[PDB]
RNA sequence: AUAAUAGUAAAGAUGAAAUAAUAAUAAUAAUUAUAAGACUAAUAUAUGUGAAAAUAUUAAUUAAAUAUUAACUGACAUUGAGGGAUUAAAACUAGAGUAGCGAAACGGAUUCGAUACCCGUGUAGUUCUAGUAGUAAACUAUGAAUACAAUUAUUUAUAAUAUAUAUAUAAAUAAUAAAUGAAAAUGAAAGUAUUCCACCUGAAGAGUACGUUAGCAAUAAUGAAACUCAAAACAAUAGACG
């Protein structure tokens, strides 16, 4: 039927959520689906949606919550930043492990808590990366500090041997302009979905 | 009624009170005895 | 009936403050006996400042000691004890307030309540 | 004895005329502790300068005005300034919202009230209101 | 009476069924008395509301009048379950005059017992004559 | 929370729409200048380049330099943005 | 007296009301300010104002629904507003 | 150096985005911003004036529905319990 | 309002001024300390609750009150002439009470005049207890009851859901469809229908006179005619005007 096709089809497939799309507080893990268009589709306004989108959107992605509103537009917004931050997590290469001693959960009424990570990282742990320079022991990473370090889509704790005062207290609240390397020790992930990374400065 | 019917009515409720004011002496004297 | 009570009680001395308040409550509970009653909880409150300068008659008072008394009655003898106690010079400010039992049987004070307690059940375990 | 403690500086500031008053709080240092505490928590006030903007030479209607508040202000400074009662901390308190009000506060941000800004310890408003009370006045016509 | 108790219970059945927690506490004096005399305070009648006494007065007569155990509504129980609430509110006005919203509802609930006497009248003459005469009307 | 409808309106707009510009640099500095006059006696060397700059900015005209469309949009989606029942 | 000597004034500062602050020698007029902010929270100026005059209950009552309103018709006009700057903002 | 005002700190654990760095998030979040409201009738707290305090503003008055954020019933309730408190000396 | 403290020449009022139980007999402002009445800030939306008048400081007593289930009664219902009871403010009769307010009265202003609007003294009255009386724009200017009809958004309560979700119910409130309507607009009624009661039949004269009944009274109800006009009224329209 009808009904039957309803259900399996592209619209029934984004689960339905009214979760704010303007959330001020800590983001720990994506809250929307990411919805993207083709550059053609995007061209004549459709993006599978119950409407047409405004030509003044000129980004292939969006989220939304409502397909129509008593407002008659659709409750949307054109981001989708949080696929870029889980790009970035997998450059970096840093395998997510459970610090506490655990089997890896994807190997073996309802749990609603999230199973292991929220599949930022279906990497293993075990492997090497080699190069034409070599096998890379420490990976390389360009961040910002911020006062605490951003560091590719992730804020993370960060250590070192002393504290550099040349570059810290020649400019002590514009630290965020000037970028330093890093070097990721490892990922950790605690039960409300927060990615627990922890940087070493580099100079 | 309007405001302005009213005031008609109004009027003419004072013009009674009046006369009633005016006539009590005499609405006394035809009252007591008779 | 089940009435919670609240009195806030003169504290002349200072060095031992909850003798008057403990004779109050010795002597209201008393009565409460004697007439009937069931005294189910005695709670104490500390020595609470009092919000402004409360005044009884020719005296005045800026701290006191407070106390809930939890007792049954009949609705008379709950009447007399509150004239008793508005009567008496060594209590400030005196507050009977029914506990309605129309749904429950063991029902404890309105702080225990406030806290979590709801039946005295609970406080003893 | 009689130990100042404290001035209080009471600005009423009404919709026709204001009401500068300073008064030191005397506290004797020489009974039942209760009682001893309640002499302490409300400690009798002598006056030492009593104001109004007519005592400046303004009459009728100006002394109502936003000028002459702020002289009278002023003027109160002066004489706490000559008359030594700036030894101590001081407390400002006000009533009812006149312009005067307004000029009074202005005065003691300035240089006017330059030396007593120093020892004011607290500003303190309390102004009486009713909770329910006394009928007013029906509301004019006019 | 002396020993009757609020909340829909019997004495001789309270006492009874402490007797039997007693034995059963054993099985797995003094105070148990004062325990008791407690327990019977609280849920005495004298100390309980007016509410209580005038719920148990309605199943008093309900049982009195019902033509079958299971009845409620029927006229004659109708009328005097009416009655006890009648003789209450009568009670209530008589210690407060102005009480006018009361004594109202007063005089509706008279109307209605009338009402539902009239109608028993019709129904069945004689069963409504019975009634009439329990009721002291 | 308490969300609150308004009825049908002839027109939704603002009374007046502030820009929110920013203040003037010529004021500021004089202001500054003001504050430094406040301390340091009358004309002191303090402030000698602040005069300076004040001067600068008010050469040519006392002020330096010399809308928001907010209600042709609300006129624009007043109709979209109602709650008005069909028709 | 020993007793009274150890109670530092420790009621008269919980004992005040809430129209009472202790200012900053850095800056008066800053507490002053605060004060004047406390008292319009408050409401206490425009209580004082009411208070001058009697206004029947009835027409009391009337003025209160009056303003009521135009408080429920100002935020109902601000929701609107908000959603018309968002429209704005996405293209709508 | 820099007030704390114009700098948004974004905590350890949470992602961040470019955007969140610049002057107009900071904006968002300043646009952007209990025992009574968790289900239990306030006409138990009548003896414990800490806590009702918390519904009054400074001076002693009662907070408005609108300020509190209650529903209507327990605000209601709140207001009888804060008024019986006053009745007594405590509060 | 009285008294005390210390303190100094004005204070209070208004559009601006004066008169007054204001003040060089030492006030006003301030700080205390007594007394007296009458009112009830926030919360508040009269939301809600009450038959309507009404009704928001606290507590207690007695009375009445909601929903859903279970059982029972078996049309016992609806409306309601006459009748009955309650019925704001003012008013009246007793006996208390009398702070503030405040008809009247007197005085000061304002004004050509000012029997006013403003200010000052301020008596009845407002307050309580016991009554009388039974009217108000007592208004939603809309009698009560039942069956029914298209949507949306808000809350409120009920049930299920696997306590916090999205669902089914009701209830109210706000926008409307249809329909009705002189239109304004009404919107689950001012719609579609059925039942019962009250009331209207041009304007003036008139809710007047006479009569009767009731009241301590003011008054309340009942309620005509002659005489005289072709008028009189409502919704809306466009102006002019403020
Ligand atoms: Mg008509
Ligand atoms: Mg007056
Ligand atoms: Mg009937
Ligand atoms: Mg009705
Ligand atoms: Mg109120
Ligand atoms: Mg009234
Ligand atoms: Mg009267
Ligand atoms: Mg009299
Ligand atoms: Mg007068
Ligand atoms: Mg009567
Ligand atoms: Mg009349
Ligand atoms: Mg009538
Ligand atoms: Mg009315
Ligand atoms: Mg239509
Ligand atoms: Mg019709
Ligand atoms: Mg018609
Ligand atoms: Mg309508
Ligand atoms: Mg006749
Ligand atoms: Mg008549």
């Amino acid at each position: 039927t009808l009904a039957e096709l309803l259900g399996r089809s592209r619209i029934a497939q984004v689960a339905n959520n009214h979760k704010p799309l303007t959330y001020t507080g800590k983001k720990f893990h994506p809250t929307h689906q990411i919805i993207e268009t083709k550059p053609s589709t995007l061209y004549r306004q459709e993006w599978g949606l119950k409407s047409a989108i405004p030509s003044k959107i000129k980004s292939r992605y969006l989220v939304y919550n409502d397909l129509d509103t008593l407002e008659r537009i659709t409750t949307f917004e054109p981001r989708g930043g949080t696929q870029w931050n889980r790009l970035r997590f997998q450059e970096m290469g840093v395998p997510i492990v459970s610090n506490i001693g655990r089997q890896n959960p994807f190997f073996k009424k309802f749990n609603t808590e999230i199973i292991g990570t929220g599949g930022l990282s279906y990497s293993l742990p075990g492997k090497l990366k080699n190069s034409p320079n070599g096998v890379i022991q420490r990976t390389v990473v360009p961040g910002r500090i911020l006062n605490l370090a951003a560091i590719g889509g992730f804020v993370a704790d960060v250590v070192f041997f002393q504290s550099p005062p040349s570059s810290f207290n020649s400019m002590g609240d514009f630290i965020r302009m000037k970028t330093f390397l890093f070097e990721i020790l490892e990922a950790s992930m605690e039960k409300n979905g927060s990615v627990s990374m922890h940087a070493r400065l580099l100079e | 009624d309007s405001v302005m019917r009213k005031r008609k009515k109004k009027m003419k409720k004072h013009k009674l009170r009046k006369r009633r004011k005016r006539e009590k002496a005499e609405r006394r004297k035809l009252s007591q005895g008779r | 009936m089940l009435y919670e009570l609240i009195g806030l009680v003169r504290i002349t001395n200072s060095n031992a403050p909850k003798l008057e308040a403990k004779e109050l409550s010795s002597t209201i509970g008393k009565l409460i006996i004697q007439n009937r009653g069931v005294v189910r909880d005695i709670v104490p409150m500390g020595i609470r400042y009092l919000p402004k300068i409360m005044k009884k008659d020719q005296e005045k008072h800026f701290r006191a000691y407070h106390f809930l008394m939890l007792f049954d009655s009949s609705a008379a003898v709950q009447s007399e004890i509150l004239r008793t106690l508005k009567k008496d010079p060594r209590v400030i400010r005196s507050s009977i307030v029914k506990v309605d039992l129309d749904k429950q049987l063991d029902r404890a004070s309105s702080l225990h309540r406030s806290l979590g307690k709801k039946s005295i059940l609970e406080l003893v375990n | 004895k009689e130990e100042v403690v404290k001035y209080i500086l009471h600005g009423k500031f009404t919709k026709n005329n204001t009401h500068l008053t300073f008064s030191s709080v005397v506290e004797d240092k020489n009974l039942t502790y209760n009682d001893t505490m309640l002499y302490y928590l409300n400690l009798p006030q002598k006056v030492k300068i009593s104001l109004s903007t007519g005592c400046l030479g303004f009459r009728k209607a100006a002394r109502g005005e936003y000028e002459a508040a702020f002289q009278t202000s002023g003027r109160m400074f002066e004489l706490i300034k000559e008359k030594n009662m700036l030894n101590k901390d001081i407390e400002v308190v006000m009533d009812d919202f006149g312009k005067g009000r307004a000029a009074f506060i202005s005065a003691l941000v300035g240089k006017e009230g330059a030396s007593v800004v120093k020892k004011v310890v607290k500003i303190s408003d309390a102004t009486k209101l009713k909770f329910g009370g006394v009928r007013s006045p029906k509301m004019r016509r006019l | 009476e002396p020993l009757v108790l609020s909340k829909g219970y019997n004495i001789e059945e309270v006492d009874k069924f402490l007797a039997a927690i007693e034995s059963a506490k054993r099985e797995r004096i003094e105070k148990l008395e004062d325990r008791r005399e407690a327990i019977l305070r609280i849920l005495s009648m004298r100390n309980s509301e007016n509410k209580n006494a005038i719920k148990m007065a309605v199943e008093l007569a309900r049982k009195e009048f019902e033509r079958f155990p299971g009845d409620t509504g029927s006229s004659e129980v109708q009328a005097a379950c009416m009655t006890v609430r009648i003789q209450n509110m009568a009670n209530h006005i008589k210690e407060h005059r102005k009480d006018f919203a009361n004594t109202r509802n007063l005089r509706i609930l008279v109307q209605q017992r009338q009402a539902i006497l009239r109608y028993l009248k019709r129904d069945n003459p004689e069963k409504y004559y019975w009634t009439i005469q329990k009721l002291g009307l | 929370p308490p969300v609150y409808r308004l009825p049908p309106l002839p027109r939704l707009k603002v009374k007046k729409p502030i820009i929110r510009q920013e203040a003037n640099k010529c004021l500021v500095l004089m202001s500054n200048l003001l504050q430094c006059w406040s301390s340091y006696g009358h004309m002191s060397p303090k402030c000698a380049g602040l005069v300076t700059e004040l001067k600068s900015c008010t050469s040519e005209s006392a002020l330096g330099k010399r809308k928001s469309n907010i209600n042709y949009h609300a006129a624009r989606l007043y109709d979209r943005i109602n709650g008005k029942p069909h028709d | 007296a020993e007793i009274a000597r150890s109670s530092v004034e420790n009621a008269q500062m919980r004992f005040n009301s809430g129209k009472s602050i202790i200012v900053n020698k850095n800056n008066p007029a800053e507490s002053f300010k605060r004060l004047n902010r406390i008292m319009f929270e408050n409401n206490i100026p425009g209580d004082k104002r009411s208070q001058r005059f009697y206004m029947k209950p009835g027409k009391v009552a009337e003025l209160k629904r009056s303003q009521r309103h135009r408080k429920e018709f100002m935020m109902g006009f601000k929701r609107l507003i908000e959603i018309v700057k968002d429209a704005k903002r996405k293209g709508y | 150096k820099i007030d704390q005002s114009l700098s948004k700190k974004l905590p350890k654990g949470t992602i961040y985005d470019p955007f969140d760095f610049s002057m107009g998030r900071i904006h968002l979040d300043r646009k952007y911003q209990d025992i009574m409201k968790s289900g239990a009738n306030p006409l138990e707290f009548y003896a414990r004036p800490r806590i009702l305090s918390r519904y009054v503003t400074s001076t002693g008055r009662i907070q408005h529905r609108d300020i509190t954020g209650l529903s209507a019933k327990n605000q209601r309730r709140l207001s009888k319990a804060i008024r019986r408190c006053q009745a007594i000396g405590l509060m």
